[PDB]
């Protein structure tokens, strides 16, 4: 009894946190170093920064009167950026497992898969949809993480009015959305965003008990209907092949 | 559409005809489908 | 296995699309309303229904058969119906099956039963 | 044409039935250079 | 459905896109760059061939040109990876925008769903009350009886509540290993260990 | 009502005074005294909430002082402003925040500190002991992990364990250059010979413990090697940090192998650590007597001191033990290991003699250590009333509410017989029975492949008593009946239903007496289908040949004939 | 289209064939419809049925008896129920590979 | 099945039973070539000896 | 050497797990199951 | 019921809440709207190079309607009759029945 609603509830314990935990890494940085060499990624994997640490002493190491190695400095560029990237995987799959220990309703179900099936390659953010997501405007990325309200604010006051160290989405995403709390319904399971996002208020973020009842009244007032089609017809389908509207009873009815 | 089916089949009215059991049954059916047809559409709306 | 009111009500506001209500109430001279979400396999006809092919019980009650898996929940008027129609649903093996006793009386206040059987017992 | 057993010609004018057939048009037009490309083939390969 | 997706995500991790970027300043300093899904660079590679022999070009403007490369890199391959999952992506929406009453979200259960968000957001707050050690699946760890909700396994839905012959799942009584009793399970014979 | 509350005695009669048949079942010397060990339902209840209450405390705990160094952070960033704090305040502050595991915010004040050339030797190994997060540790362990300390060290390692080994790896590198600078005979040899290198690589280790798996494992494997080859000399507690590794490993050969040479060259350097590296590793490999080996050693030698940490590994070691299972052969009769349990109260009493206080022993394990003393441990108090026969029978009663009486020697009635085997040596010779014993029908039953399938689900069986006078033969018989039987009567028995008139058909159309036919409007019958397509399948067979034209061979040419 | 129906069906029938699916007789006997008869060594519907059942009959979870420690710690359906953290899953795959046993 | 379709109250019926994340829609991980190729890059030793480890793929011929 | 250079990365990540020893079932995934148990399913084909 | 009563608009009213929508499905204004479109295999994208009936655009939206090839909605005046009279024949024979 009440499999589907209880495995339900975990599942959506396990994305909240996974939502919680991409908002996090999303905004945030990460620093890959090699020699002297200091590369700088956002959560999304894309370079920020790069730098070199110290001159004094990192600089004769490549050389400069001598010439450049540009072998060298490509070598540490290269791993200094492998160094920041596997630091995001590391961070991405370490949000998983906290959540997976923490997380009793899936643990009853016994899986080993439920700890490979997702990992750094699938989990949020996705490097190869960096560009879309760091690119966008304020506004942009208020509406991408479903934050109605501050976006339709910034919208009137758009209207009316008319190398750096930070990630882009340290701007929009603040502490406060990592709390698994704010997290709009819309936007806990990208995979069906365009089918949850009807289950949603027009403006707020939060479900709108009117939306989802209506939708329920709907389908009730359908099914109750079928369902006294379907009884008239077996009672019909009853005293036509019985040929009278009595039947017996049981041997028990009796006494 | 569910008033317009009302006022239409409520008894003796222009929109039913008494002639013939064929005749009648034909009224009938033409204000059921009409009907039906407005609930489609009422159906497809919200989402299309 | 019981299922109480709670259960029932929690189930009209919040459906689990497996679990499946299934009214056993008997004569359609005494059902006047409906249990939402709910389907109806008469309880004299069970025996035989349960032991339709998928296709053939389709086409009997025009709805789906429960899996074997699935939630099934039984009702009827005093929950005695329900409960022998439990019996016939445990007896082809499903494996939930819950009664709800006192049900559609519970839930729409009406006060009918399934069949007439009194307490008193006739002197021997 | 003529519905496979079980089912219902869904109206002409009708974006799924207009694209159906579209497809097939257009599939029935390479199978039909297919086999005249093929024909020419055995035709210079002197079949 | 979710499997595509998947597809689509695996693909465009393992696959390589390329980017070049040559120096404003005006040495013929250039670079090529290699990049994967993750960000991560496959190659890097500086050309001196297209620059003159006088060089004197400081690592400062060695590693502006690198960063450079990088960017066109990652761009690069974010464009692509619009463009090979992007018409499955966009047909995916009109799937689950207007064929909704298909899924568990839609129509007359899409109320289950909210309530079951609802209850997820809630239990998280507990658990991070608790120390991020989750409360009682069976609820056995509430003050009161009206904190248990209807779907807790606590609830008792046994035929009978005080006969115990009445109280098992099977027709006969299964026990545990040893012939311990299996179907009302005694307090002690639970025990929650590490 | 309960159908194993059966008759013990016969009807009365005159039977029961002319013959010796007894009128009780002689005592049985095996079963043991009945006795009350166990817990109301009540009772677990107020544990798990209790347990719960505590949790949230520390969790309470926990939030306050993080809140608050992360108060003291905001504060000395945007109050104290364009003046600098002397590096003291911010050495301070990085520490307390990556010791709450905030290492990111930590990492900026390090770097900047480290370039003002503000750290010694000291301040290095300071921090990097800070990232092993001690004050998150101290929310897990209680919390997350039960109390158990090697579970701190697993979940430890999810908190953001790869970064915070990165930087630890990063800052213990910037240790050794300002190291080197602070040394500027042994030139050479100088920056590795001090005392101070030696104390930052122990920093190094005791916080990758702290990080993944890979790390842990990275500890007796490259660091220590490192180590080697870099000429640093190692401190007892390099060794207990590699053991430590080692043994989270389960790696117990190699643990046990530095042990070992220690003992031999080391020996009067050698603290309980390792002892409890040791013990905490044998319990990871699920290797119980070796738990027990090094315990007992531990109490000969009664020096080091074992800890409370110590009696705790052990303890936790034991209640493990104990809750394992055996295969199925020994799972017959009952769980063994329990007998485990029962050297508690003699490992308690050894706690006493060596002077570790029971009351430090984490809750959690003191749940599970009181619960194995009310199985076994009585005093000489309760040993002289514990078989009154109020008890005993109290101790009936209570099963019986419960309806287990199964295994109760009073309260059985025993009465299917085992037959003998047949010899085909003679039918002739009489057997008879020299004597008798109860014992449990798993030694023989008919075979599994003899007997009908699932009995218990398929048949309902009780076992009963003929009421008329048996002259010879049973006096019990097994009332099978089939789950599924009826009255071959049924049919009139019921009343009428719309599946009647199909009455002795082996193949209805249901789909012509059915309702979904007018029902639905459009009505596809699925079953006119799969015809209309094997009728298509049997027109591919129903191919003739054309008969084609040959024409005349030639060996010069080909003949071309034209329709005409 | 027609092949791929007719291997259903086919499929279908065989399936039917080998754990002896499908009513038995008439389904309208006097007796009752439920009337079946098992023959030794021979699988039926409701054998299958009823085998299933014992498995899992008001079963919420697989995890469902182990509030049972001597279950719970069960190797009998595979290891994948007592493995819990990332930690450990680790260390088994290690010491798998190195061609150790798992703990 | 662009030009023909079923009946209307059999997807009707169709849609009686939903599709369920959990049970009833197949699993995001099947066999597919990429999947593969994704797990046996995931390992850190390849990982590092693909981007790293090995001489530049452009660079030299070695 | 250098600090964080190619030679200490490689070595902090460790023992390389071979590939052939992995027991990956059907869905490329370790199994749940006993090593008893996954050998024998892949055991060679005689 | 009293908290539901009726419904005038769907879940995206306007085209301004549509944009605001289509950019949370995860839609790019630029890299999204430039891919191009297939009809057929035919890769449509030569634009105004062939002529079918079948609305101009890259949406897939465009082109949706009923599982019965329907839409009394946004569909051109011919399919609307008939869709209409699709319904009105099925209509018919239900309440016939």
């Amino acid at each position: 009894s009440f499999r589907y609603t209880n495995n339900l509830i975990g599942a959506l314990k396990h994305r909240l946190l996974l939502e919680s935990s991409y908002r996090e890494i999303a905004s945030r940085k990460f620093i890959g170093n090699c020699r002297g060499v200091e590369v700088v990624c956002s959560g999304y994997g894309t370079v920020l920064a790069v730098q070199l640490t110290d001159k004094a002493v990192w600089e004769s190491f490549y050389r400069k009167t001598g010439s450049l190695d540009l072998d060298k400095l490509a070598e540490s560029i290269k791993t200094a950026l492998w160094d920041a990237t596997r630091k995001i995987r590391s961070a991405k799959e370490a949000a998983l497992h906290r959540s997976l220990s923490h997380n009793t309703r899936m643990r009853a179900s016994a899986d080993l898969k439920h700890w490979y099936e997702e990992d750094a390659n699938t989990l949020r953010p996705l490097a190869f949809e960096a560009l879309k997501h760091e690119a966008a405007t304020p506004w942009m990325q208020l509406v991408q993480h479903g934050k109605k309200e501050e976006a339709a604010a910034l919208l009137k006051e758009f209207e009316q009015k008319g190398n750096r160290e930070q990630p882009p989405l340290a701007s929009t995403l603040k502490a406060e959305d990592s709390n698994p709390a704010t997290i709009p319904i819309g936007s806990v399971h990208p995979l069906f965003t365009p089918a949850l996002v009807q289950i949603e208020e027009a403006g707020g973020g939060s479900v709108s008990n009117e939306a989802v009842c209506r939708a329920q009244l709907w389908e009730l007032s359908r099914d109750e209907q079928l369902f006294w089609e379907r009884v008239e017809l077996i009672r019909k389908g009853q005293v036509a092949s019985i040929g009278s509207s009595h039947k017996r009873g049981y041997a028990d009815e009796a006494a | 559409a569910t008033a317009t089916l009302y006022y239409a089949t409520k008894p003796l009215s222009n929109s039913l005809d008494y002639a013939s059991p064929y005749k009648y049954r034909r009224s009938l059916i033409t204000l059921c489908s009409n009907y039906g047809v407005e609930t489609a559409y009422t159906t497809q709306r919200p989402l299309l | 296995h019981q299922v109480y009111l709670k259960d029932m009500l929690h189930l009209m506001r919040y459906p689990e699309p497996y679990t499946h209500i299934i009214d056993c109430r008997t004569s359609t001279q005494k059902m006047h309303r409906w249990v939402p979400h709910s389907l109806w396999l008469p309880r004299d006809e069970v025996e035989y229904a349960l032991q339709l092919s998928a296709d053939e019980f389709l086409d009997m009650y025009g709805f789906r058969k429960p899996d074997k898996s699935d939630d099934v929940i039984l009702l009827s008027h005093n929950g005695i119906y329900s409960e022998q129609a439990g019996w016939e649903w445990k007896k082809q093996f499903f494996q939930h099956v819950y009664n709800y006793r006192g049900g559609t009386n519970e839930l729409f206040g009406e006060s009918y039963s399934d069949m007439n059987v009194s307490d008193v017992l006739s002197p021997w | 044409g003529a519905p496979p057993p079980g089912m219902f010609l869904r109206p002409a004018h009708s974006f799924r039935r207009l694209a159906g057939e579209l497809k097939r048009r257009r599939a029935q037009s390479i199978l039909d250079e297919v086999a005249r490309a093929q024909g020419m083939l055995d035709l210079f390969e002197r079949q | 459905y979710p499997a595509a997706v998947r597809y689509g995500v695996e693909l465009c991790t393992v696959l390589t896109a390329e980017g070049k970027f040559v120096d404003e300043r005006g040495s013929g300093l250039s670079a090529r760059c290699v990049v994967n899904g993750t960000g991560a660079a496959e190659s890097v590679v500086f050309d001196t061939a297209n620059c003159n022999g006088t060089n004197t070009t400081s690592v400062e403007d060695a590693l502006r040109v690198a960063h450079g490369a990088l960017r066109s890199a990652q761009d690069r391959h974010n464009t692509l990876a619009a463009f090979r999952l992007g018409p499955l992506s966009k047909q995916s929406q009109v799937l689950l925008f207007c064929g909704v009453n298909a899924y568990e979200f839609g129509g007359k259960y899409a109320r289950t769903y909210a309530y079951a968000f609802e209850k997820a957001k809630k239990e998280l707050e507990a658990t991070a009350a608790s120390g991020f050690m989750a409360p009682s699946l069976s609820h056995e760890d509430t003050e009161r009886l009206s904190d248990q909700p209807t779907t807790s396994p606590s609830v008792d839905r046994f035929a009978s509540t005080t006969h115990p012959e009445q109280r098992k799942a099977q027709f006969v009584p299964r026990v545990g290993p040893g012939s311990t009793p299996l179907e009302d399970p005694a307090a002690d014979q639970k025990s929650e260990w590490s | 009502m309960l159908s194993q509350n059966v008759a013990k005695t016969t009807v009365p009669s005159y039977y029961m005074i002319r013959t010796n048949l007894p009128h009780r079942k002689p005592q049985n010397q095996w079963e043991g005294v009945y006795y009350y060990s166990g817990i109301t339902k009540r009772q677990r209840h107020l544990i798990l909430l209790h347990r719960k209450r505590e949790r949230e405390a520390h969790m309470r705990s926990f939030n306050i002082s993080r809140a608050s160094v992360l108060q003291r952070l905001e504060q000395l960033s945007g109050d104290r402003k364009q003046e600098s704090l002397p590096p003291h305040v911010r050495l301070d502050l990085a520490v307390r925040l990556a010791q709450h595991g905030l290492y990111q915010q930590a990492t900026p004040i390090v770097d900047e500190l480290h370039h003002q050339k503000a750290l010694h030797a000291g301040h290095y190994a300071l921090l990097i002991n800070a990232l092993a997060c001690p004050r998150l540790g101290q929310r897990i362990l209680h919390c997350d992990a039960q109390c158990d300390p090697a579970l701190t060290y697993k979940l430890l390692g999810d908190e953001n364990g790869e970064e915070r080994a990165q930087e630890a790896y990063r800052w213990f590198d910037l240790a050794l250059t300002s190291l080197a600078v602070d040394c500027g005979h042994f030139v050479p040899y100088l920056p590795q010979g001090t005392a101070a290198a030696s104390h930052i690589t122990n920093a190094l280790m005791r916080t990758l413990l702290t990080c993944g798996y890979t790390h842990v494992a990275a500890i007796p494997d490259s660091v220590y090697d490192r180590m080697g080859s870099m000429g640093i000399s190692p401190t007892i507690s390099t060794y207990e940090l590699v053991m430590l590794a080692l043994s989270l490993q389960g790696n117990m050969v190699e643990a046990e192998s530095i042990l070992s040479f220690l003992r031999s060259h080391h020996s009067e350097h050698i603290t309980v650590e390792s002892f409890n590296a040791l013990l905490l590793g044998h319990r990871e490999a699920r290797q119980f007597d070796c738990c027990d080996a090094i315990w007992q050693e531990l109490v000969d030698r009664r020096w080091p001191r074992a800890s409370p940490l110590t009696a705790e590994l052990y303890l936790r070691s034991i209640m493990d033990h104990a809750n394992t299972p055996t295969s199925e052969p020994l799972q017959s009769f009952a769980n063994i290991n329990v007998v485990e349990k029962k050297k508690v109260p003699l490992v308690l009493a050894q706690m006493d003699e060596l002077g570790v206080p029971r009351t430090h022993l984490s809750r959690v394990l003191m749940d599970e250590v009181e619960d194995s003393l009310r199985k076994f441990q009585t005093y000489r108090s309760r040993f002289y009333e514990w078989g009154r026969a109020v008890k005993q029978f109290d101790f009936i009663e209570f099963r019986r509410r419960n309806g287990w009486l199964y295994d109760l020697h009073l309260m059985k009635c025993t009465t299917k017989q085992v037959g003998p085997l047949r010899d085909f040596n003679d039918p002739d010779a009489v057997q008879g029975a020299v004597a008798t014993a109860e014992i449990p029908a798993f030694f023989n039953e008919r075979p599994a492949w003899e007997r009908p399938p699932l009995e218990e689900t398929l048949y309902v069986t009780t076992n009963k008593e003929r009421y008329d006078d048996v002259r010879g033969g049973d006096i019990y018989y097994d009332d099978t009946r089939g789950l599924h039987d009826r009255s071959p009567t049924w049919m009139n028995e019921v009343p009428e239903t719309r599946y009647d008139r199909l009455y002795g058909v082996n193949h209805p159309d249901i789909a012509k007496i059915g309702i979904r036919r007018h029902l639905n409007v459009e009505y596809v019958n699925r079953k006119e289908v799969v015809e209309r397509d094997a009728a298509l399948m049997k027109k591919t067979l129903s191919s003739g040949r054309r008969l084609r034209h040959r024409v005349e061979s030639s060996r010069t040419h080909r003949n071309a004939g034209s329709l005409s | 289209r027609a092949s791929r129906t007719t291997a259903e069906q086919q499929r279908e029938e065989e399936r039917a064939q080998r754990f002896g699916l499908g009513r038995q007789g008439a389904l309208v006997q006097d007796g009752g419809p439920d009337q079946r008869t098992l023959k030794k060594h021979t699988n039926d519907e409701r054998i299958v049925d009823a085998m299933l059942f014992q498995q899992n009959a008001y079963r919420k979870t697989p995890t469902d008896e182990h509030w049972n420690p001597y279950i719970r710690r069960s190797t009998e359906n595979g290891v994948g129920h007592l493995l819990q953290n990332k930690f450990d899953i680790m260390r088994r795959e290690d010491r798998l590979s190195k061609g150790e046993q798992d703990l | 099945n662009d030009i023909y379709r079923h009946s209307f109250e059999d997807v009707q019926a169709c849609h009686t039973q939903r599709v369920t994340e959990r049970d009833r829609t197949m699993p995001p991980y099947l066999p597919t070539l990429p999947h593969f190729v994704a797990i046996i890059k995931k390992d850190p030793h390849i990982s590092f000896l693909l981007h790293i480890g090995l001489p530049d793929r452009n660079s030299s011929e070695e | 050497d250098t600090q964080n250079d190619k030679k200490q990365l490689a070595r902090r990540l460790g023992r390389y797990m071979l590939f052939a020893n992995r027991s990956l079932d059907d869905t490329g995934f370790p199994t749940d199951a006993r090593a008893d148990d996954y050998t024998r399913w892949m055991a060679p084909p005689s | 019921e009293r908290r539901a009563l009726w419904a005038e608009v769907g879940p995206i009213s306007d085209v301004g809440s549509a944009v605001t929508a289509w950019i949370r499905f995860g839609n790019d204004p630029v890299l999204h709207t430039a891919v191009p479109t297939m009809l057929g295999g035919k890769f449509r994208n030569q634009q105004r190079e062939k002529e079918s009936l079948l609305p101009n655009s890259s949406s897939p939206f465009a082109y949706v309607e009923d599982y019965m090839g329907t839409n009394l909605v946004f569909g051109s005046p011919v399919h609307a009759k008939e869709s209409a009279a699709v319904w009105a024949t099925y209509f018919e024979r239900r309440y016939a029945s």
